[PDB]
DNA sequence: TCGATTCAGAAT
DNA sequence: TCGATTCAGAAT
């Protein structure tokens, strides 16, 4: 449970209670500077065996083309507001998130923190597989536009990838 | 984990500063955000932006549920030897009697929107933090997250100048902890925070102050 | 675990026969020592020698600080439904407070001895335990033995014949529990095992019987 | 901690604090019928390496000849006493140990346990190495010693099996 | 595998 | 490795 992938339920909001159950699985796109891991290696994968066609690569390109917006443009904003807790003053941490449920099931949501270690911020892509759900093909696209609309640098990184395949 | 003591009639706590993974980790704000420090690689500036550097420590009051750790063993040493005294913490329990609204009452919410990201629904979560400056240089923070219901976290930041040795033009030592004097203000302060910080935080104040009077 | 239920006006519990390794485990005494047995591969006898058959079930009182574990289960349905009257409470806790000598107080000793075996030195390991056979056919024991100071542990002995279904002649069945009607005299001499055994345990069956009160 | 080999310390009877520090090993003889584990390993590596030589075999040979009695034949008794603690009878459980200790520091011990599953006993083997504290030579000897006094049943299994080397 | 127990281990 | 935390795992 401690890893990037663990099991969680939806109890709160946070038989067919089987419907709640699902792996939530913090996906990464490249490691060791080569686009062979996890994400990548479905893409390439897929894209040898004809899962993958060439039509579909000019899509997500034509498609990384056109995003000007990303998730992490946002930021983390600590908004003030006018309230006074017994003299402690009260604020909001806006945090911007970005979900989308497929057709079959699975949700999507790429989420933003401050950068670690640096200035600015980190963003992640996570994958919730209900446990009564194998790849479909819309899965791995939509996850390729998830890393494409997180931040410039891992769009770079995803168009860098598609180009060579 | 930090050293608690009292000496010529403070309280001192020792803050390691070469642990950036603990709760007490040494921060530099940069256009009003913080960022954390190599404070083994980046040498400390010799000038006034210095002030922007400070210690985040995340306080705990209880642990192992006993009041013998950190804020619990600073606020007893300070009892023993009369630095906080029975009007002190009389006035404290006072302020708890009228304390009727916490900061785990703002919750934790995920805000709908009209925006879109090209394809992907975009939601805010929006997270209340509570933020007080002393005179004396500190801040106080009590951030609330979701419950790993609610469990809100008190930290506790203190500028590097008010800390001895002075680090000013140079890199910190290997395995450095750093002498700080807690001023008595601070520590009601941070009774404070923990008392309006949420109902179940301040029941522990509550039922902590009440054992020394 | 044990079930622990009410039905018709006594207190019953469903002991499983078929987990020789859990802390209830099916026993035959073999010339005064307990051998266990395995109840799916050797079918029990249809004779006599089947009181010399019994289930011993080493009972808890207490777990996670909570009273709400079998022995504690019990009573407090034997309670609700006024099984346990409330002199039979009252006469217990008059008996805890006239109880001041405990079996842990007996100790466990290593004793030297006069004999040797080859060159080896040989000691007696002495341990203490107590039994008291109830009108009814089940025993009941506390035995002493080294915290993983001192800790004692309940045990009670339920002859075969005292349980339904009678297994004569038959092996066990899969998963087979098996139901046990507990006789009030023995929840009040399991109580009273508790309170001689450890006044550790004296002032958790105190502490229990006087919330009920 | 759960294994055979653990490592314990001396509080109350159960810097130079070093020296309160043991490992419990939980030492067999044989496994698979075979005797080529743990101490049969030890004795016969040790019987071809010339560390044990052929009048060492005769000496326990020989010792083994001379045992009549054994640790098991003790037992456990349950003593009754003339002693009642509040209606309950109370009775003493006597196990008996042999100890031996070593001029290097180690312990050897000998216990005695209800056989499980059976009707009888079963004798079991311990050797507590200080931390302060490799295999003396009569470290292996007193071991066997050890397995030949427990029980006629670990007499006939060692004898059995130094004849063999 | 269950059964018992609590430590050490995996996780990033 | 430390740091944080709590689960799952090794043990027989």
């Amino acid at each position: 449970p401690t890893s990037k992938i663990r099991v969680k339920k939806i109890e709160n909001g946070v038989d067919e209670n089987l419907r709640d159950y699902y792996i939530e699985w913090q996906i990464s796109f490249a490691r060791d500077g080569k686009y062979d891991y996890e994400l990548s290696r479905m893409v390439r994968l897929a894209h040898e065996h004809g899962i993958l066609t060439y039509n579909d690569i000019y899509e997500l390109l034509k498609f990384a083309d056109d995003v000007k917006s990303y998730l992490e443009d946002k930021g983390i904003r600590r908004e003030s507001t006018n309230e006074e807790l017994y003299g402690f003053n009260i604020y909001e941490d806006v945090y911007p998130v970005a979900k989308k449920e497929l057709p079959s099931g699975e949700f999507i949501g790429i989420v933003l923190k401050h950068a670690q270690r640096a200035v600015g911020y980190q963003s992640m892509v996570y994958v919730c597989i209900p446990l009564t759900n194998e790849v479909p093909v819309d899965l791995m696209k939509e996850l390729l536009k998830a890393f494409i609309i997180a931040s410039e640098t891992h769009k770079n990184d995803i168009v860098k990838f598609l180009r060579s395949i | 984990e930090a050293s608690v003591s009292f000496e010529n009639g403070k309280i001192v706590v020792r803050l390691p500063i070469t642990r950036p993974t603990s709760k007490i980790r040494v921060k530099k704000i940069e256009n009003g955000v913080g960022i954390p420090v190599s404070t083994r690689k980046k040498s400390f500036p010799s000038d006034e932006n210095l002030r922007d550097y400070y210690i985040e420590w995340q306080i705990s009051f209880a642990r192992d549920g006993k009041y013998d750790y950190e804020l619990s063993r600073m606020v007893r040493l300070a009892h023993e030897h009369g630095i906080l005294t029975y009007n002190d913490i009389y006035e404290l329990l006072k302020f708890a009697d009228d304390v009727k609204s916490y900061l785990e009452d703002k919750g934790i919410r995920r805000e709908s929107t009209n925006e879109e990201l090209y394809g992907f629904n975009i939601y805010e979560d929006v997270y209340p933090v509570a933020k007080k400056e002393l005179p004396s240089g500190e801040f106080i923070g009590i951030v609330l997250k979701h419950a790993q219901g609610y469990q809100s976290m008190v930290y506790v930041c203190i500028p590097l100048t008010n800390v001895e040795p002075s680090l000013a033009g140079r890199v910190a030592r290997r395995n450095e902890v750093v002498k700080y004097e807690v001023p008595v203000d601070l520590m009601k302060e941070l009774l404070k925070a923990f008392i309006i910080a949420s109902e179940t935080h301040k029941n522990d104040i509550v039922k902590f102050l009440r054992s020394i009077i």
